[PDB]
């Protein structure tokens, strides 16, 4: 498999980080009928290129039944025992989804829980029974470590939602939408300022989510925030990881909500699940970050377009950065599935689980 | 003449229906020779009419968009000049006033011709604040320093140009998500070899722990040292004040308001809602409330210091300036 | 050349019939401005310098509203000229009598007494001339459009309509009307010329704007049995062609029907037409000032809000109301000079000049016209309208889409 | 595996196209990308990777799909035994794979058929012959309701090449009244027993070059031109 | 750690020697000898550059139970200047730097050496009627750390006490 072009002249500060083009892809050096790598493999890293998958759940479904799939049309060779062939196969797919899309922090605890599970296979188990029970075993994880993670912590968020509350939501989140839906379902009676920022502009998915359940909700761009805070009573974000420091990785547009909240003793809430959680430590956006395609932020105002070609300018370099790091002193509340436990309690249920 | 009343009328539908001069200082000279040419094409035998129908024509000129301070901060300044040359043709409030101690219905022939002259020397002055503010720059910024601006302000554009001549230092620029007009900015500081760097609003934070001095312009400042800038400038300020970052205004005199910040519901100026939400969006637009505010309110204990056609100032110092710039009568036209 | 425009005054129809029987349309206040204000202002403000209005039916009421305007001011810019007839029957016998009298000397504009929008004609303006340049008598006509979407409040109703036009070079080559249809149906003549690029768009608003050439005036002369602008765009594409162009920032709707009257009037109030906003004053009036606060709230001089009232959304209030206590006003536009009771709930309303309403209303999705009386203890259901000089009764719930003027055979009535 | 590549010949195949038969052309371009075993649906006078030969006894494109049901497992790549091309298959499926489409098919402009495709260019919508048609296109109101712009071509080649899941096949294999897929099953395909109970919705890609071969022989001038315009895709390819 | 990541990476490093025991000197000559732009100065301007320094990494002699630290004296000092910008302080220790007292022992924290290092002995007669304190360590507050790098990883300050109840039993605390 080629290793990825680099597409662009890339910022100084982020020249540690790969930068590709979402036309560009690797589909193009490969087989048609796929012999290296799995179908469903290449599928699934074709949709992560193509961005069709832009979730953080969403991703680690597809990645889990991919890898299902993969379990399902796998065959153990002669003279090898699965519980080593397995994991020494499942490498290059990873590799190549690397390639594709940087792995997310849920996509790297399920690798992690799929990779214990097939080293904890028995040698006298047979090959269907051992792969139907990893097939069981992961529709478990996702039973118990998404759908039933996210009716706790809808349920823990319920009572912390009052009648004529103004709740301020930013970009797309299945939790947090799923969340708003469910109380305005039980009976609570608020609304919601639905936050955006360029290019991806995804906080429209959870808009049109919330009118078509009838809970009043305004839009606004993320630079006139500080215009519609006095107004809000509680800020709900979601976070797509926790690190064990208490920081919170998110959508690059978090981290700056969470210091403007701050200004108008706005009490901030944060929503994730246990398995999101990361043992590793991160005190800035710059150690470990995302370049997306430098291309999308071009945009046509008025008659031409400034950044139409960029490239020709030397000396011109286009950002377009994808997650950022809240400190904990910004985050008031984390709502998780054991609890309303505080943001300085996170490697203790690194360390119980 | 008719002439100066299709001058008037024609200012203020370009004033109150679109924008006319696309830069301040282009309005702040139309204004002045506006109102010179009212001065001058009008029949005033004391400074009391002449004062009230340049009140009148500021008034209404102000009603035509409240926003735009610059025609009014002319209408007062040329007030204040009527005012000084009136006081010494014929012969502030504070603490000593008040201890050691008026009309203008006198009439003088020659009076209006200094007022006239009066008048040339701001319109020379105008010419000067843009150098005056640029020449300060390689006092304020030495090599290898990354700088981050946003939006796009003539006054910062020639500022770093003229700074990158004799230094070279790192420049980021963050486009605002309604007008993205930091793009322009940043071709035309890419365009001048000065390593420019193009970014959205959500990463001003992220990146604010890797930036040592910020510098930005304004469309005005208020009486106690705030701030009218473009939205997102509020944001930026809150960064730099929790990484303790010195930020750096750079706005010339005609920038002053004595207005404080009383004036709410009508501070910011909103749009039409086709920039963050556009039109094609469907039935989802009939149940959804969209604002686009145009201008922010900056605080001023987040501003470290202001460059100006005179010199460098702290903000507990604009106090001063508006008073040796303005009549205390003059605050309300 | 100086550009010139037809703004066709008598809207000849009747959709607002009980209203239209007392009133014409173009005097009907919008946001507590006329119709026919914002579409002066929307000519004057795109540099038309000599406009023609043309008034059939109640022309006096008309014409003395223009004399009394700023429009016909000397000190305008955009010199107003009412020509009133008495025999004009359809927008075909003002186009034959514009060719007669000989009032148009280039590419002039056409549009009705009705039309709000904010849409600056110079692009298309400059499209139009450059396009008659290079052939000798084609482009007679350019149509304005506005990207759409078919399911938006404004683009839902009679003015659906579905074009066929060539991408690369823009002309419409087929142009029907979707009232009833399940399905469409276009010819296969339309890939005879190009065979390359032809589109099919659905997602276009008609905003009823058009840069005409003196030829269109002679057509319509020529074919006396043409009537509206739609019957000549069908006639002449079956037999000179027909241009388009589409804006995507800008605004643009004319008000045919109660409906629509109620989303041109929603997206007013929510600063989707600006600059032309009821805070910007643009008739330059001392009756019409307003301030703006937040979440769109418009409030005149000498409102006298009451205490525990609650104005939660896009409102508008104008000078000389009165408004008393537990009040909810939502989404709704109150003229000036209204009197409203206790613990009334207007929700959608749209309250006239002189609307006394009593304590105990519940007013949602309905017209109350000038000087409308409401008792206590009455409830008026979604689509309800209240004509001039209407006094319900106290007690009384009327229904859903209730109709009560002073004349006894249009729906109801007093 | 992924694919299954069937060729079609029902000589022409036999062709001299620069020296070589007709019928190497879409093997060597079925070659070059994985595909190490191919079927062959030929006659018996066609006789000579690893090719799967099929002799059968008018026979045309859907029977013959049907005919070898029990040897396909997986989804097919059918295309034409008289088509000369420099397309990259890739191209093709990954309109096949990232957006898990029914039905990929590829095409090119000519130097009849009224194609209704989207803005994107991807997705197809509309596809009508006009044999088929009686006096006007009638476009239904859903399809205009949900895609508000239908871009149409007319000038457009079809190179036979389409890759198609295997309830597809299914259907074709059970229903035995749809002859020639190219005529009467991709028109009814696009139309959106029927499919959607042997589904385990439908959608349709086509996929568009207009700078390549992509041209499938079916007269003396056709051919006669693929003969003169071979030689520098032969300098490319070989 | 400089020495480490700067076969893969190239940075600025800054050294403050310390005014008693000069020791900075060492360090900044070790790793100059691997070319990683260090740079020597005194510990005054440790505020005057610490508006263009992005990170600070130190090292200390013991771990107090509260996060807290025990480090050479002018440390509190750079984390008091490191707080005034926001900038990252990061500590490189072992696990066996962690003590389970806390700050309840003053007068006896730090270690006081001969007054030889400040005043020289060559002074003169003014040396019987002045007071010289050379104190050799420090007292460093949790706020002041953002984060603490060990053998087992990265950990906050916040989590110490966890780390000390398993290591050291509560009996064995006074010893």
């Amino acid at each position: 498999v080629p290793t990825r072009k680099d597409y662009g002249s890339k910022v100084s500060l982020f020249s540690h980080l790969p930068q590709y083009s979402r036309q560009n892809s690797l589909t193009q050096f490969m087989s048609i009928p796929s012999s290296v790598i799995h179908p469903a493999m290449v599928r699934l890293g074709l949709q992560y290129s193509q961005g069709l998958v832009s979730g953080s759940n969403a991703r680690c479904i597809a990645l889990l039944r991919a890898l299902q799939q993969v379990i399902q049309d796998y065959t153990t060779p002669p003279n090898e025992e699965l519980s080593r062939d397995l994991v020494n196969k499942l490498k290059p797919y990873m590799s190549f989804l690397t390639q594709c899309r940087p792995l997310s922090a849920s996509m790297h605890n399920a690798i992690k829980f799929l990779n214990k599970e097939i080293t904890s296979v028995g040698s006298s188990k047979r090959e269907e029974e051992a792969k139907s029970e990893l097939r069981a075993a992961i529709d478990r994880y996702v039973q118990e470590k998404i759908v039933l993670a996210a009716q706790a912590i809808s349920r823990f968020a319920y009572q912390k939602i009052s009648n004529g509350d103004v709740i301020l939501v930013y970009g797309c989140s299945s939790l947090v939408s799923r969340i708003l839906q469910e109380a305005w379902t039980e009976g609570r009676r608020f609304r919601v300022v639905v936050v955006d920022s360029r290019p991806w502009l995804e906080g429209r998915h959870t808009l049109r989510s919330l009118v078509h359940a009838g809970v009043p909700a305004s839009y606004l761009l993320i630079p006139a925030a500080s215009y519609v805070l006095p107004e809000v009573s509680k800020v709900l974000l979601g976070a797509h990881a926790l690190l064990a420091n208490g920081s919170v990785m998110s959508r690059v547009g978090t981290a700056q909500l969470a210091l403007v909240a701050r200004a108008h003793n706005v009490p901030v809430l944060v929503c994730c699940e246990t398995y999101k959680f990361c043992e590793r430590v991160q005190t800035d956006a710059f150690v470990s970050n995302e370049l997306d395609d430098p291309d999308d932020l071009q945009c046509k105002r008025g008659e031409h377009v400034a950044l139409a070609n960029w490239q020709n300018h030397a000396s011109l370099r286009l950002l377009n950065l994808v997650y950022d790091v809240t400190p904990p002193e910004l985050v008031d509340l984390v709502i998780t599935e054991l609890g309303m436990i505080p943001c300085s309690s996170v490697p203790v249920v690194l360390r119980v689980k | 003449g008719s002439e100066l009343s299709e001058r008037i009328e024609s200012f203020v539908e370009t004033l109150k229906r679109g924008g006319g001069p696309r830069s301040s200082e282009e309005m702040a000279r139309e204004t002045l020779g506006l109102l010179r040419q009212i001065i001058t094409d009008h029949r005033w035998s004391n400074a009391g009419e002449l004062m009230e129908l340049i009140r009148r024509e500021g008034r209404r000129m102000t009603a035509a968009q409240p926003s735009e301070t610059t025609v009014g901060n002319m209408v007062r300044r040329v007030l204040k000049i009527i005012r000084e040359e009136y006081g010494r043709l014929h012969g502030q409030e504070s603490l000593h006033k008040l201890l050691t101690s008026e009309d203008f219905s006198f009439h003088y022939a020659q009076l209006q011709s200094n007022i006239i002259e009066a008048i040339n020397e701001l319109l020379v002055e105008l010419e000067g604040t843009m150098e005056n503010i640029a020449a300060q720059a390689l006092e304020h910024i030495h090599s290898n320093e990354v700088i981050m601006t946003i939006g796009f302000s003539r006054t910062v554009e020639a500022f770093l140009k003229e700074a990158a001549r004799k230094r070279k230092f790192h420049v980021i620029v963050a486009e605002c998500a309604p007008f993205c007009q930091g793009h322009e900015m940043a071709v035309n500081l890419s365009k001048a070899g000065i390593e420019t760097t193009v970014m959205t609003d959500a990463a001003i934070f992220a990146v604010m722990s890797r930036v040592n001095k910020v510098i930005i312009g304004t469309k005005t400042i208020l009486a106690n040292g705030a701030l009218r800038a473009v939205t997102g400038t509020h944001t930026l300020a809150l960064a730099a004040k929790h990484h303790s970052t010195p930020l750096i205004v750079c706005a010339p005199m005609f920038k002053l308001s004595p207005q404080f910040p009383n004036e709410e519901d009508s501070f910011h100026k909103f749009v039409a809602p086709e920039e963050v939400l556009p039109f094609t969006e469907g039935d989802i637009l009939e149940k959804v409330s969209v604002h686009c505010p145009v201008f922010d309110y900056v605080p001023p204990e987040l501003i470290t210091l202001f460059i100006s056609n005179i010199g460098g100032n702290a903000p507990s110092y604009i106090y001063r300036l508006m008073s040796e710039l303005y009549h205390p009568d003059d605050h309300v036209l | 050349p100086p550009l010139q425009a037809v703004l066709v005054a008598d809207s000849f129809d009747r959709r607002f019939f009980p209203i239209s029987k007392d009133q014409p349309r173009v005097l009907l206040p919008l946001a507590n401005v006329a119709l026919i204000d914002y579409t002066l202002e929307f000519l004057t403000a795109t540099g038309v310098q000599e406009t023609f209005v043309f008034c059939c039916w109640k022309a006096a009421q008309i014409k003395e509203h223009l004399l009394k305007s700023k429009w016909c001011r000397p000190t305008s810019l955009n010199v107003v000229r009412i020509i009133t007839s008495e025999l004009y029957r359809s927008l075909g016998d003002v186009l034959r009598d514009v060719d007669a009298k000989a009032l148009v000397r280039s590419d002039f504009l056409l549009v009705y007494g009705d039309v709000i929008s904010n849409i600056n004609i110079t692009r298309a303006l400059e499209e139009h001339r450059l396009r008659r340049k290079l052939e000798k008598n084609v482009s007679v006509m350019t149509m304005i459009f506005k990207e759409s979407s078919p399911s938006h409040p404004t683009r839902c109703h009679e003015d659906n309509v579905v074009v066929a036009v060539d991408s690369t070079t823009n002309r419409v080559l087929h142009f029907q009307k979707t009232q009833g249809l399940r399905r469409f149906a276009f010819p296969l003549s339309l890939f005879q010329g190009s065979s390359d690029g032809v589109e099919v768009r659905y997602d276009l608003l008609d905003c009823h704007i058009s840069i005409c050439s003196p030829q269109v005036a002679q057509l319509f002369t020529d074919n006396f049995d043409y009537q509206t602008r739609d019957d000549f765009v069908r006639g002449l594409l079956v037999n000179n062609q027909i241009h388009m162009h589409v804006t995507a920032k800008e605004y643009g709707a004319r008000v045919s029907n109660l409906h629509m009257y109620s989303a041109v009037c929603a997206d007013v109030i929510r600063r989707w037409v600006y600059p032309l906003t009821p805070e910007a004053n643009f008739t330059d009036s001392t009756t019409q000032s307003c301030t703006h606060s937040r979440h769109n709230i418009y409030r005149g001089p000498e409102v006298s809000l009451g205490h525990g009232s609650i104005l939660e959304e896009n409102v508008l209030l104008g000078s000389g109301t009165v408004i008393g206590s537990n009040c909810f006003i939502t989404n709704s536009v109150i003229g000036p000079g209204c009197h409203i009771g206790d613990n009334v709930v207007l929700d959608q309303t749209y309250l006239w000049q002189g609307v006394r309403v009593a304590a105990g209303a519940q007013i949602h999705q309905s017209l109350l016209c000038d000087n409308a009386e409401v008792k206590e203890r009455v409830t008026l259901k979604p689509r309800s309208v209240l004509t001039s000089q209407v006094v319900v009764g106290p007690n009384i719930t009327l229904p859903e889409g209730s109709v009560i003027s002073l004349h006894p055979p249009d729906a109801e009535e007093d | 595996m992924e694919f299954q590549a069937v060729v079609m010949a029902v000589p022409k195949p036999l062709l001299p196209v620069g020296n070589k038969p007709l019928i190497w052309y879409p093997l060597n371009l079925l070659e070059r990308v994985g595909f190490e075993e191919v079927i062959v649906v030929t006659t018996r006078d066609v006789q000579k990777m690893k090719p799967d030969i099929v002799c059968i006894p008018d026979m045309g494109t859907a029977d013959s799909l049907r005919y070898i049901y029990p040897k396909l497992k997986t989804d097919v790549l059918v295309l034409s035994c008289d088509l000369i091309t420099d397309v990259a298959l890739h191209e093709v499926v990954d309109l096949f794979r990232a957006y898990d489409a029914s039905l990929a098919m590829l095409m090119r402009k000519g130097q009849r058929d009224f194609i209704g495709v989207d803005s994107t260019g991807k997705r197809l919508l509309f596809m009508a012959n006009e044999a088929d048609l009686d006096e006007e296109l009638v476009i239904k109101g859903s399809i205009l309701q949900k895609h508000p712009r239908i871009r149409f071509h007319t000038g457009l080649v079809d190179a036979h090449l389409y890759c198609l899941k295997k309830y597809i096949v299914d259907f074709l294999m059970e229903n035995g009244s749809i002859t020639s897929i190219r005529s009467e099953l991709i028109p009814y395909l696009v139309r959106k027993l029927d499919i959607y109970s042997f589904i385990k919705q439908v959608r349709c890609y086509v996929h568009i070059m207009k700078e390549g071969l992509c041209s499938r022989v079916s007269t003396l001038g056709l051919y006669m031109e693929a003969n003169r315009q071979v030689p520098k895709l032969l300098s490319a390819l070989c």
